[PDB]
């Protein structure tokens, strides 16, 4: 897909950033926000933008930042406070081997979140070996 | 006895720092220790087997992102064999190309990257630095804060700050349960300052973060990770933590960095024998390892523990430089207090303010430093005029412009105006008419009428309670007749659905154009090339205040 | 000394005390905040305030950790209101509740050098005052630019010093106090 | 209607300096002036006939004494035709040796080299400071003055002002008759804190040759060359004039320099509509061209003219680059008060103490501020603390030590002492023991007896006009019972013997050893090559006052 | 306006007179020095000092050079006493003497931003009294360390100023003054 | 014939310094400074170290170091009183041509200072030129 040539996209290619609606960045306009013809629920990036940028990235020799960029294109499907939950039970004794499996699972199966759901298990595996799981402390 | 000589010294401001002889065991020292670890790598079937010494047996929670993440094993032995005297003087020769020296950089190990830039002086790290600098133009952020969390003050403060120059700031809150106030009051004051600055407000991580998910936030900086593990875990977090952190934000399209600094593991008490900037080298991999884009240090919040011993001030430049050397972008800490004397405070700025870096500071305070939620930054805004003077004399972009009194009253005004519609449209309250003018004329809080906190707390946590989002404030504005600030709200969120200001070093100048170090890529090949202040910015630098004609 | 140990604190007695969390060197390898307060005028003075407001108030030393945010965390689990106070060796302070992320908090005190004896008599009155569950007016912020400046260094060594009696797996003890 | 932040501003110091918009006609522009001359060269026969754009028909004095003796004829048109940023880059290019650079920076016009530095930034520049310096080790140099021109309190000064390390150290009078005693306290007070270290006293010229001639100066520095015409005429000498001065000097055995600086024309009110900086460069050819070894520049007493314009602090720093450049000693100013900002001063210092140059201040003020009779010096007396400080911080070796205070009264008194023994020993106007006392414990001239100064000034001038001469201090020394005083009185005067202290930067360290560029030779190559601040000296650097051990 | 030319100056035949020299412009096109003081009050001042010595006050105006060493000289040549005093128009002040090389003299003045009327008045004093061969103790250093902070830049421009008024081969002309 | 391994003089080659009266620097010491074996008249440089000095400058590729030495080593030869004479001659306005002149010819044939009475000579003509002789102000 995109190169470092096509960057910024706002300016070489705003009609590769659509919605779901199909609407454009041409209306965001005051007047729909307050028409309420466009919402909160409009306005919110995709994972096929974040794959875009994840493209640039990786042309401009950022391997790491694409690879990020990858996982939050997946993560994009995943609910707020859910996402909120995810987070603290990665924090350090907050949640058992089982629990982080779970997470990965629910990951995997229902958000078809395949890099995270082997992050988290990557994580599950090695808080067990470092000692971050719940009772740890 | 008494030598008067000496008496006259013992009162000067400098004998009133905290100084401490090295204590080597405690990690009380700030770089070249003969505890650190010497540069080594294994690499057995694609998996790295030792990392500087260690064995993968041995591994922390770091060591393992590190290894796995954070460093390119395709060339890293071919790297680690090359000599560190000629590596370090490739950073600083005119003629390398940062390009040439990227690959080579982000292939070697923690220890390997310090071992180079420690046979620096600061001039080489200051001729390094302007060249591996990611952003070709160099930027400022400001914190915008003040002792009683009053939200008519930021907003105007944040105004001024806009308009003086500074491209990011920052809030805080005394009160923790203010959050919601001060960042909206921020957002809104920026805009009205200077369209497309960029706002944020260090709290807590899933505090942070969910006042990200509300829109009342355009990006987060203080994302914590620390250099050792028994640290890091009563920073409450692990490196898979802090990376699925960091992959959350993009995936709502906020840019965000992490945040470290040399000292940090002292303060916090298990340093495990090493130097500051090594245990700092650690944090600059992770940050590299997750896969965000850039990172705030040079030693930050912690500038007592490295400025207590030799070398600290050189180290603190030396973080920056390894952080820029690897392809991060360097938010570089002149931001926090760490001495009563101005000429120290000065040489200390004076590292980063010459090569220029991504952010020059990364927390100029915007107000005077009584009202500083940090506890204080190395400069404050009794120091603008001076800083506009050192850029005329030097002929140094140091971000930031001379300004006058009349356009500023104005802006000040404006957002308090502006504020004050937005707590009406959301039914918050009253923001008087008395406060707005005393936050136009304010110098400080001092200068502000009082306020009843419990009513605005109850408020405050109303906006997360009810999940109020950004939208309110956007709707709220209109109504108000702020239908600028309305749209140049909306324009921030546009940047969001692109994703371009996600990309190492970006920025929103002008008209929503952003500026990374994709488009405006540090080309620098020794003089008359790469930055040069000149042209209209420079003619903007020279119009200082006081400057009469000769005639 | 002024601080025997009982054993191990247990939950809630019901719901009218507080509890004071304090790191393991506080009135014993430490007995002076960071610019000589003593502990036991601190920790009287805490008491005090609370008491004061009707609230009866308990005492338990942490081991965990050294940090303030979780040797307070480890108190407001084991509290009969959801209120705690966790105070280290330094005289760095906190009003943390249950419920609360662990950095996160209700008061806090970012400090230490600023505190005095009429500051911690505040801290332990609004305190029981949230045990009470009113809403008091915060504790006015205290805020020192040179504060870093004077004394982060001595922190650092103070804490490193009280971090050497953190105990992995170890729950707080229940104190009596001298007075 | 006030702004009180900008209430808080204009309170500012800094708000007291004198800034001055850009006069290009009367040269009120510190470099890269539309109206500076474009380099060129013409030579026939062995002759040059033009010099940057001017016929030989028109050449005044400095245009014939430059084209006669100040170029390598040799490779001028060769150099001419390269590209000045290539020049540019091959200075600040750490691989490109000194020796490479010489033969072509001297082939160079003054118009030529202006152009090549003016392509530089300040981080390029002391990046090429730091090779071009021509002494290996940096040094510094110390003003020892005082209101009353009082003797006892100069020798207590100089000799604490010697123990503090710096390796020269001028005196000046008020009234002028005093000259004399100032002089022999000087040079007294100086050994008796270190043998070696070089004393001038600073004076019109004729009557300074004459006091060297007496042997009670070492050395001369303030021997003025202009970049006019005619304000070299209002300064009394022509080039021929100065020229044979400095030979009469090396005549007598005597070390001396020239001293020029930025500002001078347009202060002394004939600029001729040209930069400071193109001005200062035909001074440094006119040094070079008479064959004086070294130079004070960096505007010295004239730093309030550039520091008023855009640019000035770093035309300062391009002005010292380029004495160094053309192979000169540069004893580089920092020694002339510019700034009521205590920020501002110390970006200036900065300039040259991180890079090092042969002497980074050219005058530090060993006296309160207030004692100093060159009308205040960029660092005094009570900014030693800091100065040191500063050091530690960085790694920067910037001359001067930390000292303590039972070895300074100590070292003060011997000194009092030792003048109380010359000044019975001559038959001069008494010291009392009164006196000797209120020195050792002095700060300044406010904690010192009164004198008889027109019964001084009598004696003072007996010592011209009967010839009275450096032996017999030496004699009085003796008699007094200052043997090794008297010793040491000798060896220096035996330097001017040899000739050895005529060359390149030259100083005497140690154990009579000269240091100069002869034998002391900057192999600057990069990082962890040239000279690097380590051993002992970084022991001692690190070593201040407030360290505390972790207990 | 009040100093009228009244022909050149000549050699002084009595030895009761001081020659105070002023610059090109002083009195003229600038009027005050550099804080303000009115070229009139300056030199109402230094005669009077002058003349309450006893002796008499001859003022010149010099041309032929603006740095007020030379402008001095001119004055020290022409002197009966062969004293001069040396004024420039931004108030810079120095006491010659014949014989003394140029950039020598007796006492000399060079932080003009610091002279006031009384500072003038002993100016004028001193001089008569090395006129009539005395030693008088030399007016009292002054010196400020912010004198060129503030003022060195308004002291060049007021320099070139007076420096275009500079006529070569012009000699000194006697001046009648208006008190 | 020195060289920069012949500098510096005193450490290397101290029996090549002389002075004016031929002593030795070892002739300097303090019993011979008070019993007046040794005199002010007896510390001056002589021509010899001064083109010593020269030639180390000429090899150290200070060429106009150099010539300033040799002019200095001819002036040892003047004295002290002169040499003043002399510079307060060379000032602007103090000479006529003849008076420069006659200098020159006083420094040729007097002291044999061949190289400075050609400077001297050159001052004259180009103060003829530049007009910098009595009665030129
Ligand atoms: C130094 C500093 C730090 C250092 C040291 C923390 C430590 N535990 O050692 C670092 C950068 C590592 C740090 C981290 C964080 N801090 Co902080 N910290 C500061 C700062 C700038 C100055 C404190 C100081 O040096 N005072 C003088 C010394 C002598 O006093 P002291 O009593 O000994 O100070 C100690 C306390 O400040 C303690 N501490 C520091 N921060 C925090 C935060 C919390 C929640 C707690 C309970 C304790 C605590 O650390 C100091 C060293 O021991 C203050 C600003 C301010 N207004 O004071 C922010 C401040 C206190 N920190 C804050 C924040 C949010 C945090 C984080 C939660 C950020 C994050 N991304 O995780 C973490 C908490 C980690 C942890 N376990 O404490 C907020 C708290 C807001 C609130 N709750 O109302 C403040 C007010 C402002 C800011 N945003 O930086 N912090
Ligand atoms: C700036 C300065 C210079 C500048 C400017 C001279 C000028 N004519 O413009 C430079 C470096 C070029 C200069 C040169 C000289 N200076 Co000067 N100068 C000073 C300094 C450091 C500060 C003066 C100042 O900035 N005052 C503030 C402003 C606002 O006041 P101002 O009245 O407008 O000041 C003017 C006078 O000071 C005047 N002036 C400056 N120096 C001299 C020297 C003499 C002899 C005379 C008559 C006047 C004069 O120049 C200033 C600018 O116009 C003083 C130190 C002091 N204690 O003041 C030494 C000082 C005045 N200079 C001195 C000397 C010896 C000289 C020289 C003779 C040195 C030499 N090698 O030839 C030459 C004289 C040349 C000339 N025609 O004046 C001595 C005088 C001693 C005495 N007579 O008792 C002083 C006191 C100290 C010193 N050793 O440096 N000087
Ligand atoms: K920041
Ligand atoms: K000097």
């Amino acid at each position: 897909s995109a190169r470092v040539s096509d960057y910024p996209l706002a300016n070489k290619h705003p009609e590769w950033v659509k919605t779901a609606t199909n609407k454009t960045l041409d209306d965001f306009t005051l007047e729909n926000v307050l028409s309420n013809k466009v919402t909160a629920q409009d306005m919110r990036i995709t994972p096929e933008t974040l794959r875009l940028q994840a493209s640039i990235a990786k042309d401009a020799g950022r391997d790491r930042l694409a690879m990020n960029f990858e996982r939050a294109a997946e993560l994009t499907a995943v609910p707020d406070d859910r996402i909120l939950e995810i987070y603290n039970a990665l924090r350090p004794y907050r949640s058992t081997k089982e629990e982080l499996l779970a997470i990965a699972d629910d990951l995997e199966s229902r958000y078809q979140a395949k890099i995270c759901a082997a992050f988290v298990r990557e994580a599950a595996t090695l808080y067990v070996e470092r000692k971050k799981l719940k009772g740890d402390d | 006895m008494r030598s008067k000589r000496f008496e006259a010294l013992a009162k000067r401001p400098v004998n009133q720092d905290g100084f401490v002889k090295e204590w080597i065991e405690e990690g009380f020292i700030a770089m070249e220790s003969p505890n650190d670890p010497k540069p080594s790598i294994k690499i057995v079937n694609g998996a790295v087997t030792e990392l500087d010494g260690k064995p993968v047996s041995d591994f922390d929670l770091i060591d393992h992102f590190i290894a796995r993440y954070g460093i390119n094993l395709n060339r890293a032995e071919e790297v680690m064999a090359m000599d560190s005297v000629k590596l370090a003087n490739m950073l600083c020769d005119p003629n390398v190309k940062r390009s040439e020296i990227v690959p080579l950089t982000t292939a070697m190990t923690p220890a390997k990257i310090v071992e180079v830039v420690s046979h620096m002086n600061v001039v080489e790290m200051m001729m390094a630095m302007q060249k591996m600098r990611a952003r070709r133009t160099p930027s400022q952020q400001a914190h915008v804060t003040n002792v009683k969390d009053n939200p008519v003050q930021i907003a105007a403060d944040a105004a001024e700050g806009a308009w003086r120059g500074f491209d990011e700031q920052e809030t805080t809150v005394a009160v923790a349960r203010y959050a919601p106030f001060n960042a909206i009051a921020l957002l809104v004051g920026s805009q009205v300052g200077r369209p497309g600055v960029l706002t944020q407000c260090s709290l807590e991580e899933a505090t942070e973060l969910k006042l990200g998910m509300l829109g009342h936030t355009c990006y987060a900086e203080t994302i914590s990770v620390y250099g050792t593990e028994p640290v890091f875990t009563d920073g409450d977090d692990t490196p898979w933590s802090k990376g699925f952190l960091a992959s959350s934000y993009a995936s709502r399209g906020l840019k965000m960095r992490f945040t470290s600094g040399s000292g940090s593991e002292v303060q916090m008490g298990y340093a495990e024998g090493k130097s500051m900037l090594y245990l700092e080298a650690r944090c600059i991999y992770i940050t590299k390892a997750a896969g965000v884009q850039g990172l705030q240090n040079g030693s930050v919040s912690c500038i007592g523990v490295p400025s207590a011993v030799p070398s600290g001030i050189r180290a603190v430049l030396a973080e920056n430089l390894i952080c820029s050397s690897l392809d991060l972008e360097c938010a570089s800490s002149n931001d926090q207090t760490f001495t009563h004397s101005d000429m120290r405070r000065t040489a200390r700025l004076l590292m980063q303010f010459l090569p220029g870096t991504d952010f020059i500071s990364s927390g100029y305070s915007a107000v005077p430093n009584y009202d500083n939620m940090f506890a204080g930054s190395n400069e404050d805004a009794e120091d603008f005029d001076d800083y506009n003077v050192i850029q005329r004399d030097l002929k140094v972009d140091g971000g930031l412009r001379p300004v006058r009194e009349e356009d500023v009253i104005a802006i000040r005004n404006k957002a308090a105006r502006a504020l004050q519609a937005v707590f009406a449209g959301m039914g918050l309250p009253p923001i008087t008419d008395e406060e707005v003018e005393a936050a136009t004329y304010a110098h400080g809080s001092k200068d502000m009428p009082e306020r009843n906190i419990v009513e605005d707390i109850k408020f405050a946590q109303e906006i997360i309670n009810k999940n109020r989002n950004g939208l309110e404030v956007v709707k709220a504005l209109a109504q108000g007749g702020f239908t600028d600030v309305a749209q140049d709200m909306l324009n921030i969120q546009k940047a969001k659905l692109t994703g371009d200001y996600l990309h190492t070093s970006a920025i929103i100048v002008g008209d929503g154009q952003v500026l990374s170090a994709v488009n405006d890529v540090n080309d620098y090949a020794g003089p008359a090339t790469g930055y040069r202040l000149q042209g209209e910015r420079w003619e903007e630098i020279k119009n200082i205040p006081g400057a009469l004609d000769p005639n | 000394g002024f601080l025997t140990e009982v054993g191990e604190a247990r939950q809630g007695t019901q719901q009218d005390e507080v509890i004071i969390a304090v790191g393991p060197a506080f009135g014993l390898a430490q007995t002076v905040n960071i610019v000589g307060i003593p502990h036991k005028s601190i920790l009287r003075e805490v008491i005090a305030g609370i008491e004061e407001e009707g609230i009866k108030a308990r005492v338990i030393r942490c081991f965990k950790s050294s940090d303030v945010a979780f040797v307070a965390v480890e108190g407001n689990r084991l509290s009969g209101s959801g209120i705690s106070i966790g105070i280290q060796s330094k005289g760095t302070t906190v009003i943390h509740q249950q419920g609360l992320p662990p950095l996160s908090n209700l008061e806090l005190f970012p400090q230490a050098p600023l505190l005095t004896l009429e500051t911690y008599r505040q801290i332990g009155k609004n305190a029981a005052r949230y045990a009470k569950r009113e809403s008091p007016q915060p504790v006015p912020t205290l805020n020192d630019q040179m504060a870093r400046p004077k004394y982060q260094a001595k922190s650092a060594i103070l804490h490193i010093k009280e971090t050497k009696y953190v105990v992995t797996g170890k729950n707080p003890q229940e104190l009596r106090v001298a007075l």
